[PDB]
RNA sequence: AUAUUGGCGAGAGACCGAUAGCGAACAAGUACAGUGAUGGAAAGAUGAAAAGAACUUUGAAAAGAGAGUGAAAAAGUACGU
RNA sequence: CGUGGAGGUCAGUGACGAAGCCUAGACCGUAAGGUCGGGUCGAACGGCCUCUAGUGCAGAUCUUGGUGGUAGUAGCAAAUAUUCAAAUGAGAACUUUGAAGACUGAAGUGGGGAAAGGUUCCACGUCAACAGCAGUUGGACGUGGGUUAGUCGAUCCUAAGAGAUGGGGAAGCUCCGUUUCAAAGGCCUGAUUUUAUGCAGGCCACCAUCGAAAGGGAAUCCGGUUAAGAUUCCGGAACCUGG
RNA sequence: AAACUUUCAACAACGGAUCUCUUGGUUCUCGCAUCGAUGAAGAACGCAGCGAAAUGCGAUACGUAAUGUGAAUUGCAGAAUUCCGUGAAUCAUCGAAUCUUUGAACGCACAUUGCGCCCCUUGGUAUUCCAGGGGGCAUGCCUGUUUGAGCGUCAUUU
């Protein structure tokens, strides 16, 4: 939250015969005079910086969520949804695939 | 000649070396230092300067005494020495 | 090469005395030579060696004045334990522990008596 | 070198804390000589040099490479 | 009162915060009297103190101080609390009597705002909480 | 300003309030930690019951 | 400047033996990349301030 | 039980990828500026390996031309593309 | 249409050459774009369904960097002035020696210093950069060398001032005050002659300290010497202070 | 018709975009509580066989001791015998030390490597002068010790 604005840039103002951006002071160096803070300038702060109290989590009702995955199970019974997701049971006995209880 | 001659005249010292910051910020006549505040009890720091602050805070120096507390604190300030294995 | 600590341990203070002394002499000898004759790093081992005696030496002044000082109630502060400012100001196990006369006869009455449910 | 040859005069780079006597001293201990008068400057590199006039009853130049540099 | 430490009266701001001479300091004197001996035993502990006598100039405290590094008070179970860290100066912080009255602490309605502490029930009553399924 | 046929909302964010924002990420990380020490003070408190 | 102070001379001293070409052996360290000496410092380029 | 843009030790990311990301991925709060408070940069990449071009020739030299090293010199410490 | 990153899938392409870049070569699309060949390259990378955004530039006297025309152009004209020859060198209008012609004309272009610089001093080597032509020269580059004190200064003193202390203000950073409403000592010295050191006469004392390399102030001169130091070294001749 | 201008292309330049890299940054989370008058943080000057830096160190100076590991370090040098060993190492760990001049900074000062005082000791005729060596003298406050002040004030000699 502090990037792009560890200067104590002023704008030079006008009639100065450059733009208004806000510039670095003192001399010596060639970080003096350049732009400062804002999206347009080398070293400036971005645009609306990233922030961390975006949302990032998503709420989904208790019910739609069930109702997705029962779906989703319905379907793994379905030898044309299960080829066509990409696995290879071309081959198997049958599908629901059930195994014996030793595994 | 408000510029170019009456820089010709610029010879005398406001500042010498600092006996504890070492800048030569020591202005000699108020006899004290514009960077560190010495010869006060406290040193100099405001904190609206925080590249100030961070320029001469813990750290940026050699630590001394202070680097190895960490250590000696995980082995809970130990007294005595190793005491030497077998064969 | 150079001396060795264990070897400093067995001689005596005026023994490893003069060892120092024979061996700033060699230092002052290899100083000059290394003036006329380009790199001398037999230097470097002696210098060492120097410190490795006065180090010892200490070791036993220090431990000298250690022991005369055993289960005396003030030793020096160089032989008082370091740990911390803090830690050492901090109230001593004795006075951390203890209790007033009405808490004790009150802990030893109605202690926290361990119990447990289900019967 | 030339001070020694010709001034009798031993050139020390002498501790920078050390004082004329204590050059005096050190330079009488250590090489058994008579010192008649010390001179002493800081080097501009920050090292102490001394000059160091021996009595006539001393040739420097002996005790030079008797010391061994020469 | 507490006559505003400021130039030749002036404010320059609001006219509001234009006053000067009527202006009263939020501690009590007492506050003020524990500090300052408090500042000069910097050794003791500072337990309690108590109004004794005042003219039109003045007002005098007896400020009651502990020794800590005394093994007479270490020793005492009733009084070794303050021998703690957690308690160095505490009439600075306004933790003794004068401090949590000025510092308006008590149970209640009348004390809604400072009682958790002035400046903490306001941060906390201006913080945005922000779950992760937000509410 | 003030237009169309809207809700009159009052929203209090005039005063830095993006300086004391509280975004709960240790949700999960504190659950964890409030249970590894629920089990921690179980055991140590012997058959007691918590 | 003509008599000057200790703490200056000393000051002086250091400057000038840190007033030196780069120590070309070290161009032959296992995986050094120092080429020059880049804090190099010259009586009429920039001034010590004292 | 609560706080925690500091300190020490860790595990991470639908973050940034050298004009980005901290000012600083580098002898960066350095070089430099200013009486002072303060201001404050630029600057990462030969090759697996220096095998960093022996030798000859032209030249006052720097270098060129051959030769040589290398998978490559359409990689020659000006050096990936 | 296109871009960075994410889930899924083509068991997708690839050192037998990924990506990238070059190409008045080819094809597809109204277009955003897509595909291919050839050259260059050298370690990665696509398509489709979906997710996500720091997602598309000609402009903002925009930001950083890089490059043009201007242009071999403006210009390199203050401060009297140069010339012959030898040496050296790969090389000489410019370096060194020699000669000539001249200037500063002691109110200096002479001989020293204060402030300031900090090695620029001196020697040897030496020309990539710098000295706005040049360079074999240099306050440049490289490597070395060099600053010697009882008497010269600082150090002592007081100046305008600065500023601890007992105090008195101030929420406090601190402000005031300097003999200040303060119990503010340090010396003569015999005793004792278990001892060189308690005691016994005792006067004296509105008293920190810092502040002058031009003010005040104890004392050195000549000759000789170095590549560079000298009222500092040598030689000789003195003087002050303390004991 | 050259030259010149312009356009395209190849090769060569200039410049450093693109692509691919990443011991860095950035944000989230988890565990922990340890600076200082036993001189901290910070500052100055030094310290290597050959170092200007960065890094590390402090006149025992890129380190001394202790412990672990077990043969390096490496630019060159040099060692080193210790390579079935109390033992390499720019290793790791770290419990013993050293720790210049400073800094809250403490005898007084400090644009000064300026100026005092006390004890022990060592030289020079020396209890008094000089020099060398070692150890010492800040302030506020608390408890205690010793020595004191006040017709503040008690009791006594007689
Ligand atoms: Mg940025
Ligand atoms: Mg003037
Ligand atoms: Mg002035
Ligand atoms: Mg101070
Ligand atoms: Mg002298
Ligand atoms: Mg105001
Ligand atoms: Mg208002
Ligand atoms: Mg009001
Ligand atoms: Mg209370
Ligand atoms: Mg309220
Ligand atoms: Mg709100
Ligand atoms: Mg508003
Ligand atoms: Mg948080
Ligand atoms: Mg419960
Ligand atoms: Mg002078
Ligand atoms: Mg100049
Ligand atoms: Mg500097
Ligand atoms: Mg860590
Ligand atoms: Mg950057
Ligand atoms: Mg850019
Ligand atoms: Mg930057
Ligand atoms: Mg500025
Ligand atoms: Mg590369
Ligand atoms: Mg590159
Ligand atoms: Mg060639
Ligand atoms: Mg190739
Ligand atoms: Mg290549
Ligand atoms: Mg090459
Ligand atoms: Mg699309
Ligand atoms: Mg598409
Ligand atoms: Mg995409
Ligand atoms: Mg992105
Ligand atoms: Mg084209
Ligand atoms: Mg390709
Ligand atoms: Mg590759
Ligand atoms: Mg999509
Ligand atoms: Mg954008
Ligand atoms: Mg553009
Ligand atoms: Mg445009
Ligand atoms: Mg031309
Ligand atoms: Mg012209
Ligand atoms: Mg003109
Ligand atoms: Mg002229
Ligand atoms: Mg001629
Ligand atoms: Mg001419
Ligand atoms: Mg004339
Ligand atoms: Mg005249
Ligand atoms: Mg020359
Ligand atoms: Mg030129
Ligand atoms: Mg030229
Ligand atoms: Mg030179
Ligand atoms: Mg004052
Ligand atoms: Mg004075
Ligand atoms: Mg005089
Ligand atoms: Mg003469
Ligand atoms: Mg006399
Ligand atoms: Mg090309
Ligand atoms: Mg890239
Ligand atoms: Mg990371
Ligand atoms: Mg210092
Ligand atoms: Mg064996
Ligand atoms: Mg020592
Ligand atoms: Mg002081
Ligand atoms: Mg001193
Ligand atoms: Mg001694
Ligand atoms: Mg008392
Ligand atoms: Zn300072």
């Amino acid at each position: 939250e502090k990037a792009g604005h560890q200067t104590s840039a002023e704008s030079w103002g006008t009639g100065r015969a450059v733009a208004r951006i806000p510039r670095v002071g003192g001399g010596g160096t060639g970080r003096s005079g350049q732009g400062a803070f804002g999206n347009m300038c080398r070293g400036g702060r971005m645009f609306a910086p990233t922030k961390t109290w975006r949302k990032w989590n998503v709420k989904v009702n208790h019910n739609e969520k069930r109702y997705a995955t029962a779906s989703a199970i319905a379907a793994t019974a379905v030898a044309s949804l299960v080829l066509a997701r990409g696995h290879r049971v071309e081959k198997i006995p049958e599908i629901p695939l059930v195994v014996s209880t030793d595994l | 000649g408000k510029g170019t001659p009456s820089f010709g005249k610029r010879h005398n010292k406001s500042h010498t070396l600092c006996n504890r910051c070492g800048r030569r910020s020591f202005h000699v006549q108020k006899k004290t230092c514009s960077s560190c505040g010495y010869p006060a009890a406290k040193t100099r720091s405001y904190n609206w300067g925080a590249k100030a602050k961070r320029r001469h805070t813990t750290g940026t120096g050699r630590m001394r005494y202070l680097k190895h507390v960490s250590r000696r604190f995980k082995n809970g300030f130990q007294t005595g020495s190793a005491s030497k294995a077998s064969a | 090469a150079g001396v060795k600590a264990y070897e400093l341990r067995t001689k005596s203070k005026e023994q490893l005395a003069s060892q120092l002394v024979d061996l700033k002499k060699e230092l002052a000898e290899l100083k000059v030579q290394k003036l006329s004759r380009p790199s001398l790093p037999k230097i470097k081992t002696v210098r060492k060696s120097i410190a490795c005696v006065l180090t010892v030496i200490n070791e036993q002044q220090r431990e000298a004045v250690r022991q005369l000082y055993k289960g005396k109630k003030y030793q020096p502060k160089d032989l008082r334990a370091k740990k911390t400012r803090a830690l050492r100001r901090a109230l001593t196990k004795f006075e951390a522990s203890q209790v007033t006369e009405k808490q004790r006869k009150k802990q030893i009455a109605f202690p926290q008596r361990k119990y447990a449910i289900k019967a | 070198m030339k001070k020694v040859e010709d001034g009798n005069i031993l050139v020390f780079q002498v501790s920078m804390k050390a004082n004329k006597y204590q050059i005096k001293k050190a330079v009488k201990e250590l090489y058994e000589v008579d010192v008649l008068k010390v001179n002493t400057l800081v080097r501009p590199n920050g090292t102490k040099k001394a000059y160091v006039r021996l009595t006539a009853d001393y040739d420097a130049l002996d005790i030079a490479n008797r010391i061994g540099y020469i | 009162n507490r006559k505003r430490p400021v130039p030749k009266g002036a404010t320059y701001g609001k006219p509001t915060n234009q006053g000067v001479n009527e202006l009263k300091y939020q501690r009590s004197l007492r506050a003020t009297a524990e500090e300052r001996v408090g500042r000069r035993a910097a050794n003791l502990r500072v337990l309690n103190s108590y109004w004794v006598n005042q003219d039109s100039t003045y007002k005098y405290f007896e400020v009651i101080l502990v020794d800590p590094q005394h093994k007479a008070i270490r020793r005492d179970a009733r009084y070794n609390w303050i021998c703690d860290p957690v308690h160095k100066h505490r009439e600075a912080r306004g933790l003794t009597a004068t401090g949590k009255k000025s510092r308006g602490i008590n149970k209640g309605h009348k004390f809604n705002n400072t009682k958790a502490g002035r400046r903490k029930t306001w941060k906390r009553q201006n913080t945005l909480s922000l779950w992760r399924y937000r509410k | 300003a003030i237009s169309k046929n809207l809700p009159i909302l009052k929203n209090h964010f005039r005063k830095h309030w993006q300086e004391r924002v509280k975004v709960h990420f240790d949700q999960a990380g504190k659950k964890v930690s409030r249970r590894n020490a629920r089990a921690t003070r179980a055991a140590k408190i012997a058959p007691r019951p918590l | 400047a003509a008599q000057k102070s200790f703490r200056i001379k000393q000051k002086m001293a250091k400057a000038k033996k840190q007033n030196r070409p780069l120590p070309q052996w070290i161009r032959l360290r296992t995986n050094n990349t120092i080429r020059y000496n880049a804090k190099r410092r010259n009586w009429r380029r920039t001034k010590m301030n004292i």
